[PDB]
RNA sequence: GUUUUCGGAACUGAGGCCAUGAUUAAGAGGGACGGCCGGGGGCAUUCGUAUUGCGCCGCUAGAGGUGAAAUUCUUGGACCGGCGCAAGACGGACCAGAGCGAAAGCAUUUGCCAAGAAUGUUUUCAUUAAUCAAGAACGAAAGUCGGAGGUUCGAAGACGAUCAGAUACCGUCGUAGUUCCGACCAUAAACGAUGCCGACCGGCGAUGCGGCGGCGUUAUUCCCAUGACCCGCCGGGCAGCUUCCGGGAAACCAAAGUCUUUGGGUUCCGGGGGGAGUAUGGUUGCAAAGCUGAAACUUAAAGGAAUUGACGGAAGGGCACCACC
RNA sequence: ACCCACUCCCGACCCGGGGAGGUAGUGACGAAAAAUAACAAUACAGGACUCUUUCGAGGCCCUGUAAUUGGAAUGAGUCCACUUUAAAUCCUUUAACGAGGAUCCAUUGGAGGGCAAGUCUGGUGCCAGCAGCCGCGGUAAUUCCAGCUCCAAUAGCGUAUAUUAAAGUUGCUGCAGUUAAAAAGCUCGUAGUUGGAUCUUGGGAGCGGCCGUCCCCUGCUCGGCGCCGGCCCGAAGCGUUUACUUUGAAAAAA
């Protein structure tokens, strides 16, 4: 069961069971980082790193592949970004719609869905706080926010 | 969500022999739910059982007879000294001549039984007759 | 049915099932030889790529993404590997 | 109980102490309004003094007329209509008479025929209503 | 006269050594990605009859309205027929036990705007979760305040009937209102009268969304590949039928089951009928009122489901010259 | 009311004092034991047996009821004495008296159902009254008022009121919430509560007839079963932190 909706999807990715590498991989493990860094100096997420990967270049699981994962990789070098893909792409979401919202107090759907992804960040947050990845002195406030894109 | 996944172990293999099944899946899977099978295999209520293993938590699959009535998880796992283990199986067992409550002591998870001659309580996990 | 071999799916009830349900959990995707006609290069592709894998050395664009599985642009062959 | 956590004997007390005030039962012997509105202050028994003797007609099917007696209770000042027991023991009740009062049986409820009158006479002028009806003891003028 | 080894404690530089250090990636959850999907929401734009009013032209005396009439309109031309014009409502038929939304709710076209479930995934984070006193958002209709507009309909009111009366049902007018904007209000039989999350336990054919596979027909014809059908499977959804799963007082429920064989997590909430959602105090509100909320007293029942009968100003069938033809 | 004799306390104190305390009196708060008759002969009746179709015979065997009769009983009371005790009392002991209507007299509540026990008789007539509730009472009242009778508990039994069980009608064990009372209009949300899987196992030593019951699978300052600075071991001190369970100490009597 979704989070804030009713929807009980299963649109999971299910990983196979061996986790041994397969066979026609050509790819050692440094040359995976070493693509891996040059993803990332484009200017792209553990996320979109990982799909760029696995399509155009044949590796399933960069963890599978070598020893550790993308963020790991990233933020050992320090490729990393400061505050989480993740927390930063609902900050950039409430941006958005707080934005739209500006102009459109009409638009109670969208207060509403706001409220939302507002219980997302404070949710999210408050778990980078107990794993101290982000300041204890930090808060996400909608008025501050706009300085982080 | 799922929180006692002994639960939903014991309450799966009791919905099956209810059913009349020969075998039946239970598709999360414990060292609890593993170690409370072989105290009703050792009492013969349950067959033989197998535990698939996936690099996740497991699936166990359970050959049953008719010979399990009911088994049942006690949650919360109350503490239960060897005073109160009596109040226990006479409000919780079908009868004084079968029956055993599984409670996890620090010798390890057993019935009832043995958890007096070995003179260790700890806390009730479950039940069956 | 009562009885059934829970243990020992057979390979037609297993392939039906959904993914995440079968008796250990394994997936519908595959990697895919695709090679063009036009360039000498065999790239490794996704079956759900859900990106436009272009060939290195431009002679086409190889795939376009969809809902599941990419369109293969046609002229393309593929061959799955598998280990 | 709908919370069966190891670590809830508050919630699952606070909600027993909060939903005992539901019940009739406890809600009347644990508040000051059922002991203060009660005529006997809370007694088994009172003597009060007969103001008059009245006939109180009984209940809709059955239809007799049930005399009762008015009495000004001595610890308290309240106003009473209280039952007169078996056949021909109002001729017993003189004006003014200190009685001895109890209950009716049903803990302050009306009974039977008889519409708002929870007492019985037991005793007149400190001489039992049942020896002056059996005849054993005869009445001190 | 000393500084030392020696014991013992701090500050700190290099090397080796450790197999040197990160369990997995939940049929938990978030987030990214992909092509979809939907009367989801907002802003704008656009259309359609119809209604009412107005003007013009025609011909004629009725028209409206009702069970029957009357009020009302009407030779100063009504109603009717034709062409236009204006305004404001509203979005028929298509329209479904169909979809979307947290609920209230949502249906002309087109554009913009952010949003969203579902599926697909060998993407990522790696327990981030479930439910929730406090606190909070949205919340039909009516109602309140200040504007704008006022087509229709129409609380109050004025009549006209019916009637014993008729401050009602019926009819003709009709103010507030109905519409739009800003601010309140926070309630509905706001209902599935059914809290949310999770697991398990039957069968069946449908339908909606996505995906995947399979003979054939059809279109873009010039192959493809996409639509439209066709036959399956998988997930998620609104449902339906069926079954001695089981439950239940039953009606009934694949949940209202997996409960004396009683314990998966958690919130709210009930304790005979009245008195009473009343009095009182607080609190919110401009108000109307809302939220919280007793007691005395009164009472042997009130109530639920089902059965049989009687009864109906319900439906259908049948009989009779004590009924008709 | 009597007393410091008991129990202890106070004092200069073997000696005085103590309404503390003790002893009687009142005492159906309550608790324990426990009389209100037992036994025979007769009429009688029911049940064993030879016997009879039925009646009837016998009672060797029983068992029960009649203000029938007959002695044998023993204490309620009366009461000398001792004992008791500070002095008495009560109790216990014990001379003498002390029982047939054993008048030396058992009540209290009931008898429609719940609920044990009258469809009896006389009275009343929706009156009087009963009746915890349902109900009874308007002329054959099983319920009122009485008589006889029967039931229940019994030296007790009824009544009013608090309170416990019954109440799984407060529900932790263990209730309910579609329609009987009941799920907030809906959602977010902080404390509260609950929270996925995963981190040691195989064998060494020994016994009984393959299975059972035991000992072992942390390391570095001080001495005793010994040895040519240390080997085996004894006693300290550091040793993830808690809940839990088992043991131990400790915890006034009543």
């Amino acid at each position: 069961g979704r989070m804030h909706a009713p929807g009980k999807g299963l649109s999971q990715s299910a990983l196979p069971y061996r986790r041994s590498v397969p066979t026609w991989l050509k790819l050692t493990s440094d040359d995976v980082k070493e693509q891996i860094y040059k993803l990332a100096k484009k200017g792209l997420t553990p996320s979109q790193i990982g799909v760029i990967l696995r399509d155009s270049h044949g590796v399933a699981q960069v963890r599978f592949v070598t020893g550790n994962k993308i963020l790991r990789i990233l933020k050992s070098k320090g490729l990393a970004p400061d505050l989480p893909e993740d927390l930063y792409h609902l900050i950039k979401k409430a941006v958005a719609v707080r934005k739209h919202l500006e102009r459109n107090r009409k638009d109670k759907d969208a207060k509403f869905r706001l409220i939302l992804i507002e219980s997302r960040i404070h949710r999210l947050a408050r778990y980078y706080k107990t794993k101290r990845v982000l300041p204890p002195n930090w808060k996400y406030e909608s008025s501050t926010a706009s300085a982080l894109v | 969500v799922r929180m006692n996944v002994l639960a939903d172990a014991l309450k799966s293999i009791n919905n099956a022999e209810k059913r009349g099944k020969r075998q039946v899946l239970i598709r999360p899977c414990s060292k609890v739910i593993v170690r409370f099978l072989t105290v009703m295999m050792k009492h013969g209520y349950i067959g033989e059982f197998e535990i698939i293993d996936d690099h996740r938590a497991g699936k166990i699959v359970v050959n049953l007879t008719g010979r399990l009535n009911k088994c049942g998880v006690i949650s919360p796992r109350f503490d239960v000294q060897l005073k109160d283990l009596e109040k226990w199986q006479n409000n919780l067992l079908p009868s004084r001549q079968f029956g055993f409550i599984v409670l996890t002591t620090s010798a390890g998870i057993m019935d009832h039984e043995e958890a007096r001659r070995k003179h260790t309580g700890g806390k009730i996990l479950g039940f069956f007759f | 049915p009562l009885a059934k071999d829970l243990l020992h799916p057979s390979p037609e009830e297993e392939k039906r099932k959904h993914k995440k349900k079968r008796l250990v959990q394994s997936p519908n995707s595959y990697f895919m030889d695709v090679k063009c006609p036009g360039c000498y290069k065999i790239t490794t592709v996704f079956s759900h790529a859900q990106t436009v894998v272009l060939c290195v050395g431009c002679s086409t664009v190889l795939c376009q993404p969809t809902g599941g599985k990419a369109r293969l642009t046609e002229g393309c062959s593929f061959r799955r590997k598998q280990h | 109980g709908k919370c069966r956590g190891l670590r809830t004997a508050r919630k699952l007390r606070s909600h027993r102490r909060d939903q005992k005030w539901h019940d009739k039962q406890y809600k009347k012997a644990h508040l000051g309004t059922a002991l203060k509105a009660n005529p006997f202050g809370g007694a088994s028994h009172a003597k009060g003094i007969v103001l008059e003797k009245v006939g109180v007609e009984a209940k809709q099917p059955n239809s007799a007329i049930r005399k009762c007696v008015r009495v000004q209770l001595i610890k308290n000042g309240k106003k009473i209509t209280a039952f007169v027991p078996n056949d021909g023991c109002l001729n017993f009740i003189e004006e003014n008479d200190e009685v001895l009062v109890a209950g009716f049986g049903r803990k302050g409820h009306a009974v039977g025929d008889i519409p708002g009158v929870r007492f019985k006479v037991v005793k007149v002028a400190n001489v039992s209503l049942l020896a002056l009806y059996k005849g054993k003891k005869e009445r001190p003028r």
